[PDB]
C-alpha cells in the first residue's frame, strides 16, 4: 500500500488549510483512514478519521473547526482545517488501516506533512 | 474434519454463552504462548492446514443450524456453511485462499463473496454502522435465520451483511476481548438487545495494533500510546499492557517472544 499526502504548509491564526491522502495498492479490505499529528516534543494524537461507512471521529480540540471527508471511489480522505490555531502546529501523518480478517491487519503511515500556524 | 463447538440461542443464558466463548478461546489457542499474561494465537507460518480452523455450529429456536468457520490465527469468521452450501469472505492473500479450500469440502455449492469480512465494507452492505446494530441473544437468533436462508436465496445481502456483523462481534470479538464478552453477558443477563458503544467499537478496531503494541513493548510499556474511547466517546489512551490484562483475552501472533 502506498500513501500520497498533499496540502498543509504555513497559515495564519484563523486561516485555513486542507490536507488530502490518497491510498493505492493492496487496498480491497481497506478500513479507516485518518490523520494523526505530532508536535516536536509531544505525544502523537489522532486528529480525525473516517471509515468507508462514514463514521467520523475527531479530537475534542478540533471539533467545530476541522472536517474530514472521504471518497471511497478513489480511496482518498481530505481534512479541511478552518480557524487554525497556533496549537495546531505539528507534523500531520495520514494513517490507513485495513484487513479482511480484522480491522487493522495492516497499518500504514504517510511520510508526514508540516503544518505551521503563526499566533 | 475440524473440531466443532455447538451453541444454541434457544434457552441461552449468561452461563451457556460464557461456556461457549470460553470453549471458543481454548480451541483457538492452547494458551502456551503467553506474553505479559495474555495468550497469543498460533503463528500462521508453519501451522499445519489440519489445525488452521475450528467450527462453531449455531442453532436457534427455529431449529435452523449454520456452521461458522474460524481461523485459529486471528479468531475471525472466514466463512460458513448452511445445509449443502458454503460461503467464504474474499481472503486478502492467495495463501489464505488456498487454506479455505480445505473447509466444508463435502458441500456441493461453494462460493466466495466478492467482499472481505472487514467492518467498513460489511457496514456499507448492511446499511448501518455497528453503532446502529443491536447485539444480544435475540439478534443472534435472527442472524442464524438470515445466514441459513441466504442459502435458499431468500435472505438478501443487506440482511446477511448485518447478520455477519452480529455473529462476528458476539463470537470472534467476544473471544478476543473478555471486555466484549462481558458486554454480551450483560445483554443476555438483562434480556435486552443494544448496539455496541464506542468502548466496544474502538477495541474491535484496534485489536491488531494492540497486539503489536504489546508484543513489541519494552517490558510491557508501549513504544507509542494507542487511543481508545470510553462509553461516551471521550479519548482513552493506552500506554501499557497492564490495563489490558482484564480487557483483551487473545492476541494475534506478530513476533516471537
Ligand atoms: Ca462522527
Amino acid at each position: 500500500v502506498q500513501l500520497a499526502e498533499t496540502g498543509g504548509g504555513l497559515a495564519q491564526a484563523g486561516g485555513s488549510l486542507r490536507l488530502s491522502c490518497a491510498a493505492s495498492g493492496s487496498i480491497f479490505s481497506i478500513n479507516a483512514m485518518g490523520w494523526y499529528r505530532q508536535a516536536p516534543g509531544k505525544e502523537r494524537e489522532l486528529v480525525a478519521d473516517i471509515s468507508g461507512s462514514g463514521r467520523t471521529n475527531y479530537a475534542d480540540s478540533v471539533k467545530g473547526r476541522f472536517t474530514i471527508s472521504r471518497d471511497n471511489a478513489k480511496n482518498t480522505v481530505s481534512l479541511q482545517m478552518n480557524s487554525l490555531k497556533p496549537e495546531d502546529t505539528a507534523v500531520y501523518y495520514c494513517n490507513v488501516v485495513g484487513g479482511s480478517y480484522y480491522y487493522d491487519e495492516y497499518n500504514y503511515w504517510g511520510q508526514g506533512t508540516q503544518v505551521t500556524v503563526s499566533s | 474434519q475440524y473440531p466443532i463447538i455447538n451453541f444454541t440461542t434457544a434457552g441461552a443464558t449468561v452461563q451457556s454463552y460464557t461456556n461457549f466463548i470460553r470453549a471458543v478461546r481454548g480451541r483457538l489457542t492452547t494458551g502456551a504462548d503467553v506474553r505479559h499474561e495474555i495468550p497469543v494465537l498460533p503463528n500462521r507460518v508453519g501451522l499445519p492446514i489440519n489445525q488452521r480452523f475450528i467450527l462453531v455450529e449455531l442453532s436457534n429456536h427455529a431449529e435452523l443450524s449454520v456452521t461458522l468457520a474460524l481461523d485459529v490465527t486471528n479468531a475471525y469468521v472466514v466463512g460458513y456453511r448452511a445445509g449443502n452450501s458454503a460461503y467464504f469472505f474474499h481472503p486478502d492473500n492467495q495463501e489464505d485462499a488456498e487454506a479455505i479450500t480445505h473447509l466444508f469440502t463435502d458441500v456441493q455449492n461453494r462460493y466466495t463473496f466478492a467482499f472481505g469480512g472487514n467492518y467498513d465494507r460489511l457496514e456499507q452492505l448492511a446499511g448501518n454502522l455497528r453503532e446502529n446494530i443491536e447485539l444480544g441473544n435475540g439478534p443472534l437468533e435472527e442472524a442464524i435465520s438470515a445466514l441459513y436462508y441466504y442459502s435458499t436465496g431468500g435472505t438478501q445481502l443487506p440482511t446477511l451483511a448485518r447478520s455477519f456483523i452480529i455473529c462476528i462481534q458476539m463470537i470472534s470479538e467476544a473471544a478476543r476481548f473478555q471486555y466484549i464478552e462481558g458486554e454480551m453477558r450483560t445483554r443476555i443477563r438483562y434480556n435486552r438487545r443494544s448496539a455496541p458503544d464506542p468502548s466496544v467499537i474502538t477495541l474491535e478496531n484496534s485489536w491488531g495494533r494492540l497486539s503489536t503494541a504489546i508484543q513489541e513493548s519494552n517490558q510491557g510499556a508501549f513504544a507509542s500510546p494507542i487511543q481508545l474511547q470510553r462509553r461516551n466517546g471521550s479519548k482513552f489512551s493506552v500506554y501499557d499492557v497492564s490495563i489490558l490484562i482484564p480487557i483483551i483475552a487473545l492476541m494475534v501472533y506478530r513476533c516471537a517472544p
